[PDB]
């Protein structure tokens, strides 16, 4: 009984993560951009 | 030879130097009654750079005093070495300014400083061979603040050629000890960035943060924090005093550390510094020094380097020490730290040596370097500003004298603009 | 650099504080009168020159005990303005001490804790001393304790409270304010350390040998528990304990920190010497049920942690040579879910004696302070006694117009429930 | 060359230290004041390893001393041998984290260990060659076992290639001074594993056990445990600081003795041990030596080493010896206990020579063993842990600092995980 106890609160926990997991991987994959600032520089250091 | 004659304005610029000529005396052994008694011949082979010479053998030194009030003069009289300062020297007023920039800069300042030029000009017009002048006053002060930056205007008007050194002390939002502390400081710096050809910040936060944390000392004073600034001024024109293996008056740090006529308003620190109890623990060598010399918390300004980049830098070593060890320290320093140091500008340190230590001390280092960080100091004075004037709040006391609102919208203008071009180079990439 | 600040309010708590400031005084070799002819800063607090203060207020709204305080012979110790003195008793009402006549003093009081704490550098805590069984200690108490929870928020206060015996009582009414002041400090207090005065009779009468106790012996005896808890802080040991190490330690789930405390040796010179007093014998005394401070019995409960402290030249191995004897006993059981429940320090300086008191001088000592599930019943009793009364409401009428609501008394008994509760539910194995 | 620098941090590591830093002083013959007053030539050509030389011509230990309290620096400073340390490398809080692992890990040990961390870069990034680091500290307590560990991974995380070395004191069951002990111990094992190179188990109840049969001194103190542990450190590093026939960094022992990369747990021992009485009696021969070496009360650990079979074992002899015979009695060790040394690999004891003895004996060993018997001490400390965790007792207390319970499962997951991976092979066969 006991060692079988040690399983399922666990596994439960792993699916939890699974969906954190899913929001970095889209946070990760959101991405945007930068240009308009490097843009705006070439903006910036042509008026300069 | 290529002598500097000093001049000192309000009770701040007297206070400091009152030290910095007891320094000096020390230094090259001069007693407090103007006679020589020294030990070594070096002593006394460039002494025409800051004292003159009279009949019966004693020194005087070429210093001018002035301000609005006589008190302070009358009390700096009495203390040590105040018998070497010239009678004729002492020029004041019987009125005084009050803190009020208007007042020491139109009304009052304009008609006294005919006297105080004339002795200037006295001076300067007989030396040797001039360099250049130096002055010492705050920013903080309303007398202090007008007369010194209009005698600046006036000196640089007569001799645009020679150079020029300003040790400003400005206001700090930690410690105030005056409300109107943001007038007079932007009125100030509006005038000082045209005509300075140098200039070094001292803020006495920093002086208090160094005396708490580095010497760990108990109760600090102004007498600290003036034997502080008097020994990094005295460190910057060693070497034009005494031998070295490369000598570098102020006209070559001028041309080495100013890439662009506005740029020259430096922070400075002075190393070693140890408390009484670690003075025996430490050993003095170059990488103890450099170390000690870039750290962040031995600047002389509140200022956090690492919050931007260096333009340059410059390091005046003392002693007898080695060049290769002082060249390869410098290029470690360099190689090290690349992201606080600026990529289009290469190889931006600058070095000097000189054989002559500091008595008491084997080895000593004054640094001098122009950073971009500085930028944070006026923006909060702007800030502060600009939250006082919405309101017009003490607005009436200058302009009852003849000011008026549009000088400080100039003034507001020129500083912002300073602020902004001065972090251009920041961002700048090649 | 580390300092506590101890709060007596009442007539006990003003009598215990005056006892264990003799004994404070008498250990740091202080004179009555303030002066001596680094350890003391913990509880006092150096003027500059000569005398010292003591870290301790003194709070009553009836004036008798003060001025019996202010013409004694430690009139020059304590400072004359932190003895805060009323002018009308509460007379063992709770309503008036806490809606009355309370609020108009627990200002100064709570000006002069803060005077006090911004001394203070490393403020560990508070100690705070008060008889439950009357009006204006428990009161002033409770609103002390209440505005402190949330002045400071997370420094932690302890409480030396002295709740009534089982069936010897001095007043009638004492339940009823003993259960609201429960209910007071159940939230707002760290730790509370059981102190009825019976089992301190019983322990005075066996082992002291005295038949006619007065209150004095009593106080001398919690003074002797609270300089053995506080000694780690203030002397070098080879096994430190601070104050701030007991939540960890003792108390396993925030609402159960009540505990009960014992102390040995207890022995008079007369036969003191005739035994060799080791560790052993001492540590199996302090665990024996009839030597608890408070009239409870552990047989009839488990242990749930077990901190106690030795002080002299008591050397570990021997103190854990007698942790595994008391685990080896079949009468001594702890709870299944906490293997090990010992805490031990060791402290090197012994126990100080009191000119003409009762206790002897000796090298060895042992006071424990132990958390049991056996405490449950002082509350079943307490909680019978009130219902007795509160079934006919008797005595309310003494409350209810002392600006108290009717329903609040109600609210206490659930709160008792929940702990008897929650007291039963901890304790039953897994 | 190739030196290493001391950090410890705790109670219980600065008592280490302060007898680890004397029998070091002793052994190289340097006064309390930092002269050398030595006899040999050999004591000054390796004193780089340790100690740095400043002006003045006395040593300082290249050592950092942190707490989150000030009272054990403050107390060890007035000890022999306390003067060596330098004032600057003493940093400490204010506050202290009362044995509790979240506030020494985070919330308070995360502010203060920029300024501990700041003085490790100056000392580690100055030295000639840096072999690696070595870190004393206590598994029993909050502030060490938080602070040590977090600073473990901070180093690691800046110098990957060098060789760390921990010697941490785990908290037996037998000798409980402490009742939170399970949770920040089963904490600390789960960062410890992951960063540490090197780990040496010390138990306080294998000290006595030691100190009550082997020399049989009637008291043991602190003092004797400190000064084993001491004389165990000093012989790991000897052959480092002195000529030897076949010299054995720490690296070459890293190589020898790890097989796995997580399989890094060592107990060591610690020969000749004789009482004072004896100590005419026996001889001094290899045998003697080997014989009580392998001993299996000689162990500084409870872990009973005839429970499991050795991984691999080492010896650092220390004295003029004749390599022949070390060379047959390791093969005499290892042929008559074939059943206790893993079979698949061939030839597992390493052994080293050191021609300089420690001072007053004329032979010395230390003994370090990897076996599988180390399980039995993680298994009990989970069984307190997992006994103590399923009811959530003094959990608030972790939880009220920003910790929560997936933190402990996760460590709790991964001890046994250890556990189950370190005796897999045990049964594994070739
Ligand atoms: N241990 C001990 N208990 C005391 C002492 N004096 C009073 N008590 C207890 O205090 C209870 C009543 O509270 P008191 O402290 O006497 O009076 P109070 O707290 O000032 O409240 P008021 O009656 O309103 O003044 C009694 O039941 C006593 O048991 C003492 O000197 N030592
Ligand atoms: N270092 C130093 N600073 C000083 C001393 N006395 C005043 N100050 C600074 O000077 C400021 C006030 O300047 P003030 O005396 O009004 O200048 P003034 O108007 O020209 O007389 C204060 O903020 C001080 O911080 C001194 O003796 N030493
Ligand atoms: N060898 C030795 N162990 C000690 C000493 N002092 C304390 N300990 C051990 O350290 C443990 C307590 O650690 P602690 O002082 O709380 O560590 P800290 O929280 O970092 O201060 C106890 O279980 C003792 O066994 C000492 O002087 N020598
Ligand atoms: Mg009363």
């Amino acid at each position: 009984w006991k060692e079988k106890k040690e399983v399922f609160d666990q596994q439960k926990q792993k699916l939890i993560e699974e969906q954190k997991k899913i929001q970095e991987e889209q946070l990760r994959r959101m991405q945007e951009e930068k240009e308009k600032k490097e843009k705006e520089f070439q903006e910036f250091n042509k008026k300069q | 030879m290529r002598e500097i004659v000093h001049i000192q304005g309000g009770q701040c610029g007297n206070q400091i130097g009152a030290k910095f000529w007891e320094v000096i005396s020390d230094e090259h052994g001069i007693d407090p009654t103007g006679t020589y008694h020294g030990d070594s011949d070096l002593q006394l082979e460039r002494i025409n750079v800051y004292y003159n010479e009279a009949t019966g053998g004693r020194y005087v030194p070429r210093a001018i005093l002035m301000d609005l009030e006589p008190g302070t003069m009358d009390s700096v009289r009495a203390g040590p070495f105040g018998q070497l300062f010239r009678p004729d020297n002492f020029v004041f007023g019987q009125t005084g300014a009050g803190n009020n920039w208007a007042k020491g800069h139109y009304t009052e300042g304009a008609e006294l400083i005919d006297s105080v030029l004339d002795v200037v000009r006295k001076e300067a017009e007989g030396c040797d061979c001039l360099q250049g002048f130096q002055i010492t006053h705050s920013l903080g002060g309303g007398t202090g603040s007008g007369m010194g930056t209009l005698l600046i205007s006036k000196v640089r008007e007569e001799y645009p050629d020679r150079i020029m050194e300003t040790f400003s002390v400005v206001p700090s939002p930690k410690v105030s000890d005056t409300v109107v502390e943001p007038y007079n400081a932007t009125l100030s710096v509006h005038q000082l960035v045209e005509n300075a050809d140098e200039c070094m910040v001292i803020d006495n936060e920093a002086l208090y943060d160094i005396c708490f944390r580095t010497l760990k000392l108990t109760t600090p004073t102004y007498g600290d924090l003036n034997h502080l600034v008097s020994a990094a001024m005295s460190g910057v024109t060693c070497c034009l005093r005494f031998p070295g293996q490369l000598n570098s008056d102020l006209r070559k740090l001028a041309v080495n550390l100013i890439p662009f006529p506005r740029l020259h308003f430096f922070m400075i620190g002075f190393a070693p510094l140890t408390s009484r109890g670690s003075q025996q623990y430490r050993a003095l060598t170059v990488p103890e020094l450099t170390q000690q010399m870039f750290d962040a918390k031995n600047m002389m300004c509140a200022a956090d380097p690492r919050h931007g980049r260096y333009l340059t830098a410059s390091a005046l070593f003392r002693g007898r020490m080695s060049t290769k060890e002082v060249d390869e320290q410098m290029l470690n320093v360099q190689n090290k730290n690349s992201s606080y140091f600026v990529e289009w500008i290469p190889n931006n340190i600058k070095s000097s040596i000189c054989d002559i230590p500091p008595k008491g001390l084997k080895m000593a280092v004054t640094f001098v370097g122009n950073s971009t960080a500085i930028q944070e100091m006026f923006k909060r004075v702007a800030e502060q500003f600009t939250a006082m004037f919405r309101r017009k709040a003490f607005l009436h006391w200058y302009t009852g004298e003849g000011m008026d609102e549009m000088e400080f919208t100039e003034a507001e203008s020129n500083m912002n603009d300073l602020v902004s071009e001065y972090q251009q180079y920041q961002d700048a990439t090649a | 650099m580390r300092e506590v600040i101890s709060i007596h309010v009442g007539q006990g708590g003003i009598q215990v504080g005056n006892a264990c400031w003799e004994l404070f005084c008498l250990e740091h070799g202080i004179q009555p009168d303030g002066q001596m002819p680094d350890a003391f800063n913990t509880f006092f607090s150096e003027t500059g020159a000569g005398k010292h203060v003591p870290r301790a207020v003194f709070l009553d709204l009836e004036p008798t005990v003060i001025d019996e305080v202010r013409t004694g012979t430690y009139r020059q110790l304590f400072h004359p303005e932190q003895l805060i003195s009323g002018k009308e008793d509460a007379a063992n009402n709770f309503a008036r001490g806490h809606y009355t006549i309370g609020k108009e003093i627990v200002d100064l009081c709570l000006d002069r804790i803060r005077k006090l704490a911004d001394n203070c550098t490393g403020l560990q805590g508070f100690l705070v001393f008060n008889s439950v069984g009357g009006g204006t200690g428990s009161g002033l108490g409770s609103l002390l304790l209440e505005r402190l929870s949330v002045d400071y928020g997370k420094k932690s206060k302890l409480g030396f409270t002295i709740y009534p015996s089982p069936q010897v009582s001095t007043a009638v009414v004492e339940p009823y304010n003993s259960i609201l002041s429960t209910h007071s400090l159940l939230e707002h207090t760290d730790v509370a350390v059981m102190l009825d005065n019976e089992a301190i009779y019983d322990i005075c009468r066996r082992n002291l040998d005295i038949e006619r106790p007065t209150y004095t012996n009593l106080n001398r005896l919690i003074a002797q528990v609270i300089s053995s808890l506080t000694a780690s802080l203030r002397f070098d040991g080879a096994l430190n304990v601070d104050i701030t190490e007991f939540q960890t330690n003792l108390v396993p789930y925030p609402r159960i920190h009540f505990m009960l405390s014992s102390y040995a040796p207890i022995i008079s010179a007369e036969k003191a010497y005739h035994e060799q007093l080791s560790v052993a014998e001492i540590t199996n005394s302090a665990f024996e049920p009839a030597n608890m401070m408070a009239k409870c019995d552990p047989r009839h409960g488990k242990y749930m942690a077990c901190s106690m402290m030795y002080r002299g030249d008591v050397v570990p191995k021997d103190v854990n040579a007698s942790i595994a004897t008391i685990k080896t006993k079949r009468t001594i059981q702890f709870v299944d879910w906490c293997p090990t429940g010992f805490k031990v320090g060791i402290n090197y300086q012994p126990p100080t004696v009191v000119p003409g008191g009762d206790l002897a001088k000796v090298m060895r000592a042992v006071c424990m302070i132990s958390n049991s599930t056996a405490i449950a019943e002082v509350f079943s009793r307490l909680d019978h006694k009130f219902d007795l009364m509160y079934a006919k409401r008797a005595f309310v009428h003494w409350y209810v117009g002392e600006g108290m609501e009717e329903g609040e008394f109600s609210e206490a008994r659930e709160d008792l429930a929940a702990l008897e509760k929650d007291y039963e539910e901890v304790g039953i194995e897994t």
